[PDB]
């Protein structure tokens, strides 16, 4: 097996980037991306 | 109280041991693979 795997998967875990590129770039407990963004669309006139 | 290990980090923070101190029942059952038994053999085995 591999010893550094899950300690690479713990440097990966502790990353910040509070001026990335597509915002804040932070993972949670799980190994997630946290500070989603997403769009709240509406269907009017067959048009979202 | 059915606890659980981790194996991914080795036990340098002083958990494993806290986790495993608080068993004082006459028969454990080990659910767990072959080379993460023989850490918690290891750890068990200094500790007592």
């Amino acid at each position: 097996i591999w010893k550094t795997g899950p300690l690479f998967k713990r440097v990966l875990m502790s990353s910040k980037y509070p001026d990335g590129v597509t915002g804040r770039i932070e993972f949670n407990e799980d190994g997630d991306r946290k500070f989603a963004q997403y769009s709240i669309m509406n269907l009017q006139n067959r048009k979202l | 109280e059915v606890i659980h290990l981790d194996m991914s980090l080795d036990d340098i923070d002083s958990k494993i041991q806290n986790q495993l101190k608080k068993l004082q029942s006459p028969v454990i059952l080990l659910y767990c693979t072959k080379e993460e038994a023989t850490y918690i053999f290891e750890v068990a085995h200094s500790v007592g």
